[PDB]
RNA sequence: AGCAAAAGCAGG
């Protein structure tokens, strides 16, 4: 069935790197384009990226351009999440979720599906 | 001679509005020059700017 | 008695940061010059920073300058060194000393007193 | 217009 474990997460420090990786199971994921989203303790979700099925169209949130690199491995089926120079204020708890068509832009960031976890810095 | 004056213009851009305090200027001359879109814990402020 | 303890180390990423503290008792603490050196494993160490009794006069080596910088505080009598953008090569065993005198430049930097640990990244 | 003051600038 399908579901969405995430890691990778810890404590670092300001200015720091980050490796976040979410394995999915139980449905076809070269098919569907995937999405971090992100929620700080108080505000309401925010969505960080979104990426294609081949892997070429991806979009950041107009705060994190430069800082961030999404990308994501069809062989074991797992999304990778590359964050450099941390600002304190991405300190929020991240989110890895599966978008209900196969598009990116065809219609606003939402999910309909499960999450794992997020850390905290 | 050293103590002479010399007279300029001076534009230092600014987010809080006018008329909050409009006896603390009653010598510049503020524009308008759009929004910027601050980002706050949650959401997104885009206060306009003023210049 | 003299003994100096180190901590603050451990697994970071590439083009990450670090914050090394050594805690040193046993003796004059505001009078006497600190250095860091670190080591890697198969190489004899090399010199990292050499940081005076004032806190104004900092020296590094020369394939660190920008990276580091080296700190004191007289209060707990402890030395501080933040290395961000953390080459793969920075990967060594740090070590920290006391100088010989309270000075940096007259003579060359060579350290009689203990040790403590050093991470590797 | 402005600067700043019990007098001057704002070119010679």
């Amino acid at each position: 069935q399908v579901q969405l474990q995430e890691s990778g997460g810890g404590m670092v420090q300001p200015g720091g790197s980050l490796r976040l990786s979410c394995l999915a199971s139980g449905f076809t994921f070269s098919n569907y384009a995937m999405t971090w989203v992100r929620q700080a303790p108080g505000k309401g979700p925010e969505w960080v990226s979104m990426v294609s099925n081949n892997g070429a169209d991806t979009t950041y949130t107009d705060s994190v351009k430069g800082r961030f690199t999404i990308s994501r491995d069809n062989a074991k089926n797992t999304l990778y999440l590359r964050m450099n120079n941390v600002k304190p204020e991405d300190s929020a708890v991240y989110y890895c979720a599966k978008r209900r068509y196969g598009g990116i832009w065809t219609g606003q960031p939402t999910d309909y599906d499960y999450l794992g976890q997020g850390t905290v810095t | 001679n050293d103590t002479d004056v010399v007279n300029f213009v001076s534009m230092e851009f600014s987010l809080t509005d006018p008329r909050l305090e409009p006896h603390k200027w009653e010598k510049y001359c503020v524009l308008e020059i759009g929004d910027m879109l601050l980002r706050s814990a949650i959401g997104q402020m885009s206060r306009p700017m003023f210049l």
